[PDB]
């Protein structure tokens, strides 16, 4: 069963699916394709808690219904500036403008 | 005022079941051909009451006049009998297209099985079940209206 | 395999090209990475989710889920979906 | 009327289920081709209707007319009953376009009499004010 994720890093958000039962390595390997950065150079978290290789997307959270082609899951990434690892950081989207008085 | 409309194929007993009701006395035959509203001055449990009950009768006719008519009743009574199976099948196309004129599922309503020899079809007392209707099993011959009088109240 | 469409505000989205070329605004000018200035992220990571909803449900043979969006931004996304042609 | 149903008579017994987030509105198709409306099915819904050999449905929003799909086709047709057991209908949401689900949300909170209050492009106006109806639809499908 599909999750769909989000994967986000600064200004840069990748939309791809993957499989509940992919590993969390595995999908840094994904990220590799086409950010062409190492696994090792990849820190992938839920939230802000860290997710772990061998633990499998289901297993971090990610799941059918709370990774839906709709509404996708975020999934966090940070790089690694050569020794230490970066934060984690996701700047957010605009916000929208309030909402018009017609429609409220 | 109460409206009620008795409803079954031709020679189910609404014709009859009606005259004990307005006029307490059998019609062994009576022209199966025609409807007329026999209103009625009736205590019921303790009421002010004005029955209004249509004999139906006729050929079927599916038309826009047919149809409003017949949303007016304010209740059912689908009458089927026991010689009969024939009429323990069309039974099933009334109830429906009850609900089509009325425009809900669930509408004031009452299966009745009458004459009761032959006995072709036992107490489907199941079916009235799913039918979520009542049964007066009635008896022109030897007949209950309230029965289903009561599902209108609860309306 | 993989497009960038860029939102007004510096924003860049990776979707796969399959996926963008749902859209014709899209399908013309990928004729790779595109630019969109009038469209704020988040209308365009909208915009990508839709992407993701039609790709998946079209042609399917049980129960779609409704596509939601909020109040706030459907104006936004309707305009943009009349851009875009999707 | 090409899009019409067949007067035959013959009892076909169908199961229309709702499997859209949806009231539906099931449209019969008359005699005549003219589209005829039919209770109501809230969302989860499914209930064991009577029809006949032959005819046409067309399942529709109860409340804005918003087109839906049966058996992932527009227009439903019962085949044969195959030794009574029953036909079953699936209502399901279309893929609508981007463009026509924020019409649907737009139509939503607002008046009719306010689209033209609005900040949106004037082709955007034409485009919230011409709702689906069915007739239209039929007259497309109907050429087709
Ligand atoms: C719940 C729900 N949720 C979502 S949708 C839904 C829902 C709800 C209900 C339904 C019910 N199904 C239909 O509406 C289906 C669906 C569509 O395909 C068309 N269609 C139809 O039935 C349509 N018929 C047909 O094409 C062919 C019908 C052929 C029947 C043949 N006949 C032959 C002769 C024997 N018999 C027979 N002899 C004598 C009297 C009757 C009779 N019968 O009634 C009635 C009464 C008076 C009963 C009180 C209420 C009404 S009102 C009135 N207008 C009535 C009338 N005269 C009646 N007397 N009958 C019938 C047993 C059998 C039509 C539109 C013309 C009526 C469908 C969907
Ligand atoms: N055995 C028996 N016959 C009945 C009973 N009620 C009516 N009948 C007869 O069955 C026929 C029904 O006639 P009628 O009421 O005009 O039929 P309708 O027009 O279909 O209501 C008549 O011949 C009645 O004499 C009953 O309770 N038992
Ligand atoms: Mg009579």
């Amino acid at each position: 069963m599909d999750v769909f994720l989000m994967i986000r890093r600064h200004k840069t958000t990748i939309f791809t699916d993957a499989k509940e039962s992919s590993t969390v390595f595995e999908l840094k390997r994904i990220v590799e394709g086409i950010l062409k950065r190492p696994p090792d150079e990849q820190r992938l978290y839920k939230d802000d808690q860290l997710l772990d290789d061998g633990k499998t997307l289901g297993e971090c959270g990610f799941t059918s219904q709370t990774a839906r082609p709709q509404a996708p899951a975020t999934v966090g990434l940070a790089f690694r500036a050569d020794d230490t690892f970066e934060a984690l950081c996701i700047e957010p989207f605009s916000s929208p403008p309030e909402l018009p008085d017609v429609m409220k | 005022e109460y409206k009620l409309v008795v409803v079954g194929a031709v020679g189910v007993g609404k014709s009859a079941l009606t005259i004990q009701l307005i006029q307490n006395h059998f019609v062994d035959e009576y022209d199966p051909t025609i409807e007329d509203s026999y209103r009625k001055q009736v205590v019921i449990d303790g009421e002010t009451c004005l029955l209004d009950i249509l004999d139906t009768a006729g050929q079927e006719e599916y038309s826009a006049m047919r149809d409003q008519y017949m949303r007016t009743g304010e209740g059912f009574l689908c009458v089927f009998a026991i010689n009969n199976t024939k009429s323990f099948e069309d039974i099933h196309h009334y109830r429906e297209q009850i609900k089509r004129v009325k425009d809900s599922e669930d509408v004031p309503m009452v299966l009745v099985g009458n004459k009761s020899p032959s006995r072709t079809v036992d107490t489907a007392q199941d079916l009235a079940r799913s039918y979520g209707i009542p049964f007066i099993e009635t008896s022109a011959k030897t007949d209950a209206f309230y029965t289903l009088v009561r599902e209108i109240r609860k309306h | 395999m993989y497009v960038k469409l860029i939102s007004s505000d510096g924003h860049e989205f990776i979707v796969k090209r399959e996926h963008a070329l749902t859209s014709g605004t899209i399908k013309a000018m990928l004729s790779n990475e595109v630019n969109f200035r009038e469209i704020p992220s988040h209308v365009l990571s909208k915009v990508c989710m839709y992407f993701t909803y039609k790709v998946r449900y079209t042609n399917s043979s049980t129960e779609i889920p409704e596509f939601p969006i909020a109040p706030e931004i459907a104006l936004e996304l309707l305009m943009a979906a009349n851009f875009l042609d999707c | 009327p090409v899009l019409r149903s067949v007067n035959s008579r013959e009892p076909s017994q169908v199961i229309f289920c709702n499997r859209s987030p949806r009231v539906v509105l099931p449209v019969w198709l008359n005699f005549d081709g003219e589209p005829q409306p039919y209770p109501t099915l809230p969302p989860g819904t499914g209930r064991r209707i009577h029809s006949y050999r032959g005819h046409l449905w067309l399942f529709r929003d109860a409340g804005t007319h918003d087109g839906l799909l049966v058996n992932q086709t527009e227009l439903f047709v019962p085949s044969l009953n195959v030794d009574g057991q029953p036909i079953f209908a699936n209502i399901t949401l279309p893929v609508y376009t981007l463009k026509e689900r924020c019409l649907q949300v737009v139509r939503s909170l607002v008046k009719p009499e306010n689209y033209r209050r609005l900040d949106i492009v004037r082709s955007l106006y034409e485009d919230l004010e011409d709702h689906p109806n069915v007739q239209k639809d039929l007259e497309r499908l109907t050429q087709e």
